[PDB]
């Protein structure tokens, strides 16, 4: 119920002067009552970052300060940025403020939640290491995901990263009772619009019957001020933990990407005048990242698993922005431009993708023994590509005639059709469980399937579907 | 504005307001401004080298002849203890702006080529209390010849808001004929 | 393009002559107005200026 | 090379035409400043009715 | 040229219908002037970003609205601004007059003409700091922007509505990539804006001389802030250029804009910010330099059919320092921009001109920019220059290899001769399909590398004259049809017969 006055506007940074008793505490939302270009009222939302002393706070605006005047009245809300949560958020694109920017009306909700929040307690955690079942054969074998862990995508565009994300949204909604939240931290508006229309096209956002949709999009754009961009990840996360805590679901969170969350905090801190840390980042980088990443956890109610894209500055993995990110990560999925040129979809690199979960005390010995044989077979074939270009297959040893034929069969059987590409290619997608993945690569490596052709494993789901495509080709070749 | 000079002056006004000596304190503060104008008097208080103990004794004698308010004598003693006597002049000037705020009064500045009459001043005060919301209005006059015939008033919280018709006709007609 | 330049210099000649003529007019009017009686002009002027002031404050 | 030389000579001719036209119009504005003086008196006399109500 | 007859009315014309209205203005007094900054006491009601006007006529923008003063950055030299002098806020926030009649006018950063050719007739105004279109106002990039270079328009394709970055070190050909793109759209109906921030004035005059000869100024605005100008004018010059390009884009017209170095704009906003006492970061830049360029480049994209499908294709140019792509201003714009066009001086000195490093250069739109005729043919150019990129170590050892490898070394050395264009010789899309069809389908393996340049120039002028039915297949259908693949091969075997005789 408090009215403040703007004391100064320096960039996106405001100083607001309050009465001596009634006073906001840090992270509360300030609503600046401003005027527009023409003369109508339009309000600017902010967030208290510093208490400067002498009843004066320092705020960083969530929108443009262009046209704000020293001495306009500012409403203290008494709470941080509250953002609508629920099933009213599914299929909608949101602002930082929880405002729908997709021009489909207002959000007809009755529930909000503050975006600044403590972690779940030490009691409330789910200590059980569960593997997360994605339904994708490269991931579920070679780079498994925690249920409740943080995953990294090392991929650009032209690698099918947008198709790989939509498959994870569709698999968590079908196989489990899950939802997803995509958070666009500092996203381009061209690729932000490209992602929303391909989600409409792939049926993942249901444009006709919304709230039957699978995603909630939260987009912070690049032309937003740096305060908003710092906040979008949290706003996305607050929607993701409504489905975790209240609906007891298993959520995917997506931060694209987590580096732009870092550089937006580096920009705000430089605007707030903080003496910077090593290599130019904010001195609070270890805790600004830790505030976002410790809310992403598996509780006893549900879990939120975040698959977050990671940009490596200067191709330096020891840089403080990946080094603080990689500490919280639990698996890395390297997407490959070279594997997409061969035609393999999903174009996940099998040899450079890692996990902390591929340990035999976690995934079991039958899965750990087979994922090492697949990696050793694919690493031996990566070595032999210069020898096949010099000798050819007939001059290699008989032990190594097989590890080319098997590894060429593994590279095909790692590929998979997706449900989100049924309009694009026509071939129906396949959800492949972890049970049928291990039984698939046991047959290829034990050598039972050395009679089948190579192009019977390409874009098939199960290992039974492999022999079905092969027996079709023996019936198609004879005709 | 919120600077150290302003900060101190605001405190001095607040204590007067509490004790209902706003008229009584204001007279004393105006009385102080005459005292600290003198280069020799101001220099003695301001410089670090003269011993602080000597400064208090001289200050006490000055207070007695002056007959300042009990808080006002304290306020200077507080400034001297806390080293901010180098900015007394800024503080004293700052108090006047604060004192108008507390009363709810406003100040205005009206200027002319030749001296003018009291009814004009009262009607300008009427108009300034209208457009400003003075609880009460206040007025000042400065005779300047280099205009043509008009009057310029100057008001606001700072000396900011300005309306006039003397030479703004002529400069406006230059800038309107370039159109 | 040269005829474009000549038309621009017609514009510039007109503009500088107009402004120099007007500054001559201004300083002549200023000399005459400062030659005028102070009491007669000002009383009407202050009264009308202050009336326009109060009128625009009503407006 | 022949038509480039023709271009350059024509360009000189149009340059001298330019200088003649500009010097002429500067002499013209010298003439209308040296003349046109009742305009000056009436233009002073007209604005004196506008500075005062 | 008659004046003095109608001067005796025009003085009485401005006095007629003159309002003389008394309205409240916000006045201030000048505290201090220095380095193009004015700290101002008062202006209690000024809004952030507002133009204020001084005595002696200098205009400045109130940027720091601080608690004691207002930090005003001057749009000119503040040499005649006196301590204690008045200053009044004008009421408006940084407009330009905007019009159709800017096409051909070299204007400066307030869109006043500097070409000495008269005023510009304008009736509407655009805001300089205008917001970008949102997400629902846009459409996917699907139309090509033909730059006229084979190395770009085949392998790094720029579409309409795309922000692409031309980047490299100094004297690599960044301006020539941008200038030849403007020179290519003489037939396309795009409107080009060439913004030149912080350049030498002699090189702005050479670009407009290059543009006026080749008829490029009939569809071009040149926005120019020479390095003599204050840093406010250099900071606002691409925002002035982007406001002019948003005028045509909202009037359903497609536009290209080039910023001649965004690097010098960032240095010109670092200058004002360090003089406004704002706390710096990496390379003394403020935190807003990303938010400077992201607020600029996101205004340039492709609109939806509900708005009329105007586009604004931004080609920002950024200069790096000794190839330091990880420097602070290259790191920002590579994140903001879709594609990057990397220009290297080790290819510029070797003869590969335009010096596009096509391996490192990327385009996030991808093949959605290209037409269907170009997708077919440049699918083979990308693979076969990637096979030559893996075999660059083997070019010294071409003899000691099998024929499957040695033909790839022989093919890739002619595919790089396709990419070589002289300066200001852009190719039409039909001429680009001929050149890549000939090279990627074995019809140049018989030639020495000295002759691959001479052969294609004679084959491009052959089909232009002798076989004009090829150009109508590609202009209208925009697909490399089986008819035109037959018609092109008849031109090759007749040109190879005439070129071998010579
Ligand atoms: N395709 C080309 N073939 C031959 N020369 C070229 C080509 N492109 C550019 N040049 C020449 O290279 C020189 C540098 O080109 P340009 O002026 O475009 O450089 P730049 O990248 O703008 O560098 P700077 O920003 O330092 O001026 C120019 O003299 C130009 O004539
Ligand atoms: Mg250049």
């Amino acid at each position: 119920k408090n009215l403040g006055r703007i004391a100064q506007i320096i960039g996106p940074v405001l100083d607001v002067a309050f009465p001596p008793g009634k006073m906001p505490n840090i992270y509360n939302a300030l609503i600046v009552k401003g005027r527009d270009t023409a003369g109508q009222p339009m309000n600017v939302t902010c967030e208290v970052q510093q208490l400067l002393g002498n009843n004066r706070v320092r705020a960083v605006a969530m929108s443009a300060t262009d046209g704000l005047t020293r001495g306009m009245e500012v409403i203290d809300t008494g709470a941080p940025l509250s953002v609508p949560v629920g099933g009213a958020t599914l299929g909608r694109i949101f602002n930082v403020l929880g405002e729908p920017v997709d021009n489909l009306g207002p959000v007809d909700t009755r529930t909000t939640s503050p975006i600044h929040r403590s972690a779940p307690a030490f009691t409330q955690l789910d200590t059980k290491l569960s593997i997360f079942e994605t339904g994708i054969k490269v991931v579920d074998l070679l780079a498994p995901y925690r249920r409740g862990g943080k995953i990294g995508l090392f991929g650009g565009a032209g690698v099918g990263k947008t198709v790989l994300i939509m498959e994870l949204i569709n698999n968590i909604a079908k196989a489990h009772g899950g939802v997803s939240v995509f958070g666009g931290v500092g996203e381009r508006t061209r690729e932000g619009n490209d992602l929303y229309m391909e989600m409409k096209e792939s049926g993942v956002i249901n444009e006709q019957n919304i709230a039957e949709s699978k995603v909630a999009l939260v987009y912070g754009q690049m032309n937003e001020p740096p305060g908003a961009r710092m906040r979008v990840g949290l706003t996305a996360l607050t929607m993701a933990e409504y489905f975790r805590d209240v609906n007891e679901q298993d959520v995917l969170l997506f931060i694209d990407n987590i580096f732009r969350f870092v550089q937006a905090g580096s920009e705000v801190s430089a605007l707030l005048g903080r003496m910077p840390s090593a290599v130019g980042y904010q001195p609070t980088l270890s805790t600004e990242m830790g505030s976002l990443q410790e809310r992403i956890t598996s509780t006893k109610e549900g879990s939120i698993t975040s698959i977050q894209a990671v940009y490596v500055p200067a191709d330096d993995l020891t840089d403080p922005a990946p080094a603080t990110t990689f500490a919280h990560l639990d698996a890395t999925t390297v997407l490959s431009r070279g594997l997409a040129a061969k035609g393999i979809y999903p174009a996940v690199d099998p040899l450079d993708s890692t996990s902390t979960m591929l340990q035999p005390r976690i995934v079991g010995e039958e899965h750990y023994e087979i994922a090492q044989r697949v990696k050793e077979t694919l690493q031996r074939y990566k070595e032999l590509q210069d020898i096949i270009a010099i000798l050819g297959l007939d001059e290699l040893s008989e032990e190594d005639r097989l590890t080319v034929a098997r590894a060429r069969k593994i590279e095909r059987f790692l590929s998979q059709p997706f449900f989100v590409a049924e309009v694009f290619t026509g071939s129906p997608g396949k959800y492949v469980g972890l049970a049928e993945t291990i039984r698939g690569f046991q047959l290829i490596l034990s050598g039972e399937l050395d009679s089948l052709p190579e192009q019977a494993f390409y874009l098939v789901g199960n290992i039974d579907e492999a022999t079905a495509k092969a027996m079709n080709l023996e019936m198609e070749s004879k005709l | 504005v919120d600077s150290t000079a302003s900060r101190y002056a605001s405190a001095l006004a607040d204590v007067a307001d509490v004790t209902g000596t706003l008229e009584a304190t204001n007279s004393d503060v105006e009385k102080l401004i005459r005292i600290f104008s003198e280069e020799p008097v101001y220099y003695f208080f301001a410089n670090p080298v003269i011993s602080i103990d000597n400064k208090r004794s001289v200050l006490d004698e000055i207070i007695t002849t002056s007959g300042l308010q009990p808080h006002t004598a304290n306020f200077i003693n507080i400034l001297i203890d806390s080293e901010r006597i180098n900015l007394v002049k800024e503080i004293l000037n700052e108090f006047e702006d604060v004192f108008n705020k507390i009363t709810g009064t406003e100040v205005a500045v009206v200027t002319s080529v030749v001296k003018l009459e009291n009814d004009h001043l009262a009607q300008i005060a009427k108009g300034v209390q209208k457009i400003t919301g003075a609880k009460n209005v206040r007025i000042k006059t400065v005779i300047d010849p280099s205009l043509v015939a008009g009057f310029t008033i100057r008001y606001g919280n700072e000396g900011s808001k300005l309306v006039d018709m003397s030479v703004k006709k002529q400069l406006e007609e230059i800038a309107a004929q370039l159109e | 393009y040269k005829n474009e330049t000549i038309q621009f210099e017609q514009q510039k000649a007109i503009n500088q002559v107009r402004q120099r003529v007007f500054q001559q007019a201004l300083q002549g009017a200023l000399g005459t107005l400062n030659s005028c009686l102070n009491n007669e002009l000002h009383l009407r002027t202050i009264n009308a200026n202050i009336g326009m002031f109060g009128a625009m404050n009503e407006i | 090379l022949e038509v480039e030389a023709k271009l350059a000579e024509g360009r000189k001719k149009i340059e001298v035409e330019l200088q003649e036209a500009l010097g002429s119009l500067e002499q013209q504005k010298e003439d209308t400043i040296k003349s046109l003086d009742s305009q000056i008196s009436a233009l002073s006399d007209d604005i004196v009715k506008k500075v005062l109500p | 040229t008659i004046r003095a007859d109608e001067i005796s009315k025009i003085i009485r014309e401005r006095i007629e219908g003159y309002n003389r209205e008394v309205k409240v203005v916000n006045t201030g007094t000048v505290l201090q002037v220095g380095d193009g900054i004015a700290r101002i006491h008062g202006l209690d009601e000024v809004m952030a970003g507002e133009l204020v006007e001084f005595e002696e006529g200098t205009i400045g923008i109130a940027l720091n609205l601080e608690s004691n003063n207002v930090g005003v950055v001057l749009m000119g030299d503040g040499l005649m601004i006196q301590e204690g002098s008045s200053v009044k806020a004008t009421g408006r926030i940084a407009q330009i007059p905007v019009s159709e009649a800017y096409l051909g006018r070299v204007i400066n950063a307030l869109a006043k003409p500097i070409d000495g050719r008269g005023e510009i007739t304008a009736s509407e105004s655009r805001l300089i700091e205008s917001p970008a279109p949102g997400i629902m106002s846009r459409r996917s990039v699907y139309e090509p922007l033909q730059t006229g270079l084979i190395a770009i328009d085949a392998m790094i394709p720029v579409g309409r509505g795309q922000r692409e970055l031309i980047i490299g070190d100094r004297q690599t050909g960044k301006t020539a990539v941008a200038t030849d793109t403007i020179l290519n759209q003489q037939g396309q109906n795009v409107i080009c804006v060439y913004v030149a921030i912080g350049q030498k004035a002699s090189s702005v005059a050479q670009v407009v001389t290059n543009f006026q000869e080749r008829g490029a100024m009939e569809y071009t605005i040149v926005v120019a802030e020479t390095a003599d100008s204050p840093a406010t004018l250099q900071y606002l010059a691409p925002y002035t250029g982007a406001a002019l390009a948003e005028y045509f884009m909202y009037r359903e017209r497609h536009t290209l804009i080039i910023y001649d170095d965004l690097s010098k704009q960032a240095q010109a906003y670092r200058q004002m910010s360090l003089l406004l006492r704002r706390p710096p970061g990496r390379e003394a830049y403020p935190g807003d330099v990303f938010y400077l360029h992201s607020r600029l480049l996101e205004r340039a994209a492709k609109l939806s059919s509900l708005l009329g499908e105007g586009s604004m294709t931004a080609l920002p140019i950024v200069e790096t320092q000794a190839g330091d792509v990880s420097a602070y201003i290259p790191t920002n714009v590579i994140s903001i921009t879709d594609g990057q066009i990397f220009l290297s001086a080790d290819l510029f000195n070797a003869g590969i001109r335009p010096a596009i490093n096509v391996g490192i250069s990327v385009s996030r739109v991808g093949s959605a920019a290209q037409i269907k005729a170009m997708k077919k043919v440049a699918g083979k150019l990308k693979l076969e220059l990637a096979q030559f990129a893996e075999l660059e170590a083997f070019a010294q050892f071409a003899s000691d290899l099998d024929k499957a490898t040695q033909n790839q070394l022989a093919r890739g050395q002619r595919l790089r001769e396709l990419l070589k264009q002289p300066q200001s010789a852009p190719l039409t899309v039909e001429e680009q399909v001929m050149t890549i069809y000939t090279g990627t389908n074995g019809y140049l393996d018989s030639l020495e590398l000295d002759q691959v340049r001479k052969y294609l120039v004679e084959l491009r002028t052959y089909v232009k004259t002798n076989k004009p039915e090829f150009q109508e297949i590609i202009s209208s259908t925009k697909t490399f049809t089986e008819e035109a693949e037959a018609l092109l091969k008849e031109a090759i075997q007749e040109q190879m017969e005439r070129f071998l005789l010579q």
